[PDB]
């Protein structure tokens, strides 16, 4: 929590969070020392609560942003050719309301019968990972 | 090379400028120096911005004005202050969500309610305390006892839907949460809370059940069993209230557990930004009411940044002026 | 129509101390309130009629006295720090005392003075400095910052204790039943609290999240999420306490929400009989803390049969002589 | 009827609609509005049945003068001549609305030394053996400097030996309040509250004129020029004398002790004063007179039974400016 | 730093109390220390111009202080029981010198003649003819025993300033009337008989000012003149090495016998009790510290205020540090 900058990551109640907010106090009658950290979370976009207090450290999640060719929309999963061209069809389109998916469908269509192919974002924390930007 | 003493001479023609009184208010010495002063404060909060959360942004009702700011104001009021005339200056700032957030002990929360559903009658300090009793008329500024009969009616309907509710769709209710939603029944423009619920303001109150809402939610008990408010979740969500803000800043007018439950929130924040205290009591009893802002600094509660003010005086006379040397002026700018 | 005469010493060099409270009535002004406060006090001890109370909880070693008489003593927050505390531990161990209203603030001291003393200190110190060398300010009164850790330590197990009961056995926490528990934990004599809870007296602070054991209530929560105290059931037990009694004594050392809880739930009675304010407040504006007795007996708080006595002083100087003048009396006799 | 006035949403608040309401917002405010309304009956006093008017004023030309029938008595501490309140005093004085002054030695001190040199302004919470080491002297959150008061002691020496040639020449006795009035006739500054009252004929009674700088000159003046006598026989007679022919009496205590006392003891030769408003911040419990009610005041009828005595607890220097405004100032454009 | 425990009553000794109120915090924390600025002034030894020596009435024990010890008493204390612990300071000559208002002088000399007596409507007590100070009520007629014994002696004199030249000031007329009421239960009687001086500048503002202008319009000439008893007063503090001020009020009182003790460059030892706060800038709320800025009160001393009636404080100070100088 000495290292905790804001914009690194922490895991808060399972979900991958970005650090947004931290508060620090010295001592008090609060009780000893204590610390409010804050962030939200990357899939639900949820800020969330801690308290906690020093001489400790939080659990970091390894995410990883990386960009796949749309190949096709295999009726929620999507085919996504890797850098490294072995095919992956794990990842699915992100849910509904989420623009993303209309802008994932719309440019994939506006692509399918030309020459242009869609790049897609899944940014990966472990086995999680979502359609994060797409892109001509 | 500091200040020097002056007053503002009156006019010969004998039209007064209370304009200019108020300006030479903080030049005059003893409590208009503080006077002045504490109008300095207040202005120095409505008017903060910076570069990078915008507070004041209101519920977007029609045909009010609010204006954004940087500064989130928390105000605490003793019951005294919601059962004066200064309720007119008090709404004034809830309507135009000049203040983020309220903490008022019970009997402010029941005469906002009931000064909705009733008018209050004038009267002195010297009255029989026997005779009053006679004629059932309560004393504080006369609130009659058949005005709490009405509240009574109003009141308990809204509780029971909240027992209906909390079994059947799991609504946890704490204090705070009950106040609001009474807030959005009241339905009259004249109520400081309605306005709170229509501008997303939240009012807290630890004591609740101390006041007349405490005497219904026991009678209520009896007839329907269970109701539970949980402190545990008010606590939670009233210390939190300070966390989020840039700068955050405290009107306490009066003393008690409303000026220790805000100052005790922003230990949380390491100290309140900017403070002004208005109240009659002294620091010599060892009293936290009477406790000068020194105290405050002793245990965390105010920011050593902070320059706090404390005008030794009754509300009534001091807050009249306080609108209209701060608020009044940006509002219409 | 009787004459104002006071005590003359004796030319010798010797001064009966005794004789001193014994013209005290006599004497004029605020003495003439602690003469006639004594004889209230007084009246409490010795108004037995042909409804048990003062039993107590049966403890070897233990002086015990009659019934026919119910006190609730409203201390405030102040006085627990104070050395006062002498005072009330001896009161409470041989059960004259059958309740305790006390705020959140005097509750966590009594338990952190059992783990570490107070110091002394002046009503003249940069409440800044204060604060850089870790040290909390009451009055002139210096609660050290490690007496807030050791409380922290003292309290956790017990409250995730509390939270086992309510998820395996289904106990229901108020905030008067973990004040008790609290009482059996700390199992040391010096505290008030400890004779209460051996001689099954009862403790209600109604906002007890307004203190130190509301904040750790809160920190709490996060660790361990779920705890719930409730109002509801606490109102039902403080509210019916005054109700099962021959004759209800109040002595309101201070004022505030203490002075409002004792008096409200003597309205149940129709009003307490036997009553002593020692507070330093006035009505001029209108605050609870500076009622006259009389502004309470327009509530119907006090009885108006009752002889209101309010001693317009410190209870730091008041109570001393006040134990001297009545229950030493009573212990022996 | 419990009301307020909402400042409005434009943001348009009429100070003057502010004030006008005080005397329905309750608590001390109600006492604000109802001090304004004793005050103006005493401006608007004037009835008929030769007669006798208050108010005539000095007849100096170039100051607009109003004439009253109701005799008007202005009680000031000290402390409040040292505050900003002087300058509302001044304006009684040189419009003559108020007929006789009783002020304490440190007042009437103060404001011969403010023309002399200014009064600076400060907090209550400073170190007192700092400000005794800076040689600053304090009265609140006022500092007088240390230099000013040797400028008092030069201004009056002279006038004192002129006081001591005349008793012993022309037999002149003098008392505390003649002396005071040759003081202010000669300030010749028309700043001083006391320089329009020498103008406009108003008597300023101080009892205890020796307790205050002036008294410390007295004593230093009478070891080098011994011989000066000051006769409180006289001015009793002239003091208690003061109430009796006038129609209606007006007494404004701001503050309390000696003054409080001075003129209620004088008010008792007429029965009682018919008009009253103290501003001060004191209680009756502990039996004092600064902190008597109104009703104590009844009691050994120095207020009239049938005069509404009005106290408003608060510190002076926030509620006589609302006064002024809501009470001289409009009587003298009407 | 001292712990704060306060008196275990045993399972009460009033004297065991006393010796823990300058630990119970609070105002009985400077009740304690109070009583132990009184018990300083009364035993300070310095060999070099003794005080306190009395009057040398027999059978009446005296003893001798290197301490000027000044009380200034509002009126109300007289007018109160209060009365019987200040007789009990000046028979036994423990108080050099007195400061009072005109009612506090007046008021030893009315008990005399008829006794004080103990919300009250104000309006009815001028119905019944009654004054009301407090709780404490002076019958109207106690006034008129007062102005039989003060006139005749006023006529003398009259008669003595007339033919034997004697300059009459306020202290001056309070040793008269004091040597006039003959009487051990007056406070004035003893200060008179042990040579104890009484400074009034006000006198005129009372009863006996209001007696002196009843008297000059028939007997006319009479001069009580400030002049000579400002260099009385103002010269009282002057000659000793240590000076005590136990002033119960404010007012008068309070900056005389302060502006007094400028001339000796601050007074040594002091105790006050007033119910009073700074707010108001009044003199008498002021705290020590705006006394300490005049130099009223020495810079090294150690000032003490007890923010409470002096009724209740008084009769612990008496107890807890006089009676013992007596007692040995
Ligand atoms: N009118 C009432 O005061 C009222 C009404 C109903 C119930 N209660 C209950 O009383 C308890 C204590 O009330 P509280 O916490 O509001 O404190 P309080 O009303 O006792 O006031 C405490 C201090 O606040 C200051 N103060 C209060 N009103 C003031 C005013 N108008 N002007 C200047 N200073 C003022 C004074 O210094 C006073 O000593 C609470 O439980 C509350 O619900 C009070
Ligand atoms: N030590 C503390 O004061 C302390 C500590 C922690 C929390 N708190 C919180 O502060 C809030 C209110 O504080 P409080 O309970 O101390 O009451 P308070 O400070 O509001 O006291 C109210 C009134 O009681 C009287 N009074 C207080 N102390 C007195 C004394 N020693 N002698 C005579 N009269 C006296 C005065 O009229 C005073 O204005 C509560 O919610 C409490 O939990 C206080
Ligand atoms: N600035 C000074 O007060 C000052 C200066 C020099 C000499 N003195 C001498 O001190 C003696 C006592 O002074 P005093 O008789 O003027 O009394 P004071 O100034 O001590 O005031 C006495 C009481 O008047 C009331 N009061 C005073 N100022 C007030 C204010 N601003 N607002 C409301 N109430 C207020 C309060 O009840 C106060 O306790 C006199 O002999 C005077 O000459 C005082
Ligand atoms: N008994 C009377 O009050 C009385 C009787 C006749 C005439 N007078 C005249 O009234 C004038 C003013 O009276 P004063 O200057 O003696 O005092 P004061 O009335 O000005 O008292 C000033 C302050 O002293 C404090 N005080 C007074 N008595 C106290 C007590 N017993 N315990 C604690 N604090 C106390 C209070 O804070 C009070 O506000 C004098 O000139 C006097 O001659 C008074």
């Amino acid at each position: 929590v000495n290292k905790l900058k804001k914009g690194g990551y922490v895991l808060i109640e399972g979900r991958p969070c970005r650090v947004v907010d931290i508060t620090k106090s010295k001592t008090g009658k609060h009780g000893h020392a204590k610390a409010g950290i804050a962030g939200t979370d990357l899939f639900t976009g949820r800020r969330y609560e801690t308290h906690l207090p020093t001489s400790h450290e939080i659990e970091v999640p390894f995410v990883d942003r990386s960009d796949y060719g749309l190949i096709n929309i295999d009726d929620g999963h999507t085919q996504l050719l890797t850098l490294d061209g072995t095919l992956r069809e794990d990842v699915d389109l992100p849910p509904e309301g989420n623009e993303m998916r209309q802008r994932v469908i719309d440019l994939f269509n506006v692509c399918v019968n030309t020459n242009d192919q869609v790049v897609v974002t899944v940014l990966s924390s472990n086995g999680e990972n979502l359609i994060v930007d797409c892109k001509k | 090379t500091t200040p020097l003493v002056k007053g503002y001479v009156p006019d010969d023609n004998g039209k007064f400028d209370f304009d200019k009184m108020l300006e030479q208010m903080k030049y005059c010495g003893f409590q208009a120096t503080n006077l002045g002063l504490a109008i300095d404060q207040i202005n120095e909060m409505l008017h903060y911005d910076y570069e990078p959360k915008l507070f004041g942004l209101g519920g977007g009702v029609e045909g009010v004005k609010y204006k954004p700011r940087a500064c989130k104001i928390f105000l605490g009021i003793t019951s005294n202050l919601i059962s004066s005339g200064m309720r007119d200056y008090i709404r004034f700032l809830v309507k135009h969500a000049l203040v983020d957030v309220v903490v008022c002990t019970a009997g402010g929360i029941e005469e906002d309610f009931i000064k909705c559903l009733a008018p209050t009658h004038m009267g002195e300090f010297f009255h029989d305390g026997h005779d009053l009793r006679k004629r059932g008329l309560n004393r504080i500024l006369i609130v009659p006892n058949k005005n709490y009969c009405l509240f009574e009616d109003w009141i308990m309907p809204i509780l029971d839907k909240c027992l209906e509710e909390q079994n059947t769709q799991g609504t946890k209710w704490t204090p705070s949460k009950l106040i609001h939603r009474l807030g959005l029944e009241i339905n009259n423009e004249d109520s400081v809370w309605y306005w709170a619920a229509k501008n997303n303001i939240p009012v807290y109150s630890p004591a609740l059940t101390d006041g007349s809402i405490g005497d219904m939610i026991y009678f209520h008990s009896y007839n329907n069993p269970g109701l539970v408010l949980d402190l545990v979740e008010d606590i939670r969500d009233m210390n939190n209230e300070p966390l989020w803000a840039t700068k955050t800043g405290c009107i306490i007018l009066g003393g008690g557990v409303v000026k220790h439950h805000i100052m005790n929130a922003n230990l949380y924040r390491n100290g309140a930004d900017f403070v002004v205290y208005v109240n009659t009591a002294h620091d010599f009893d060892g009293s936290d009411s009477g406790a000068r802002p020194d105290e405050a600094v002793s245990w965390g509660a105010i920011s050593l940044e902070a320059k706090p003010v404390k005008v030794y005086a009754e509300v009534t006379l001091v807050l009249p002026l306080l609108v209209a040397g701060s608020f009044s002026k940006f509002l219409a700018e």
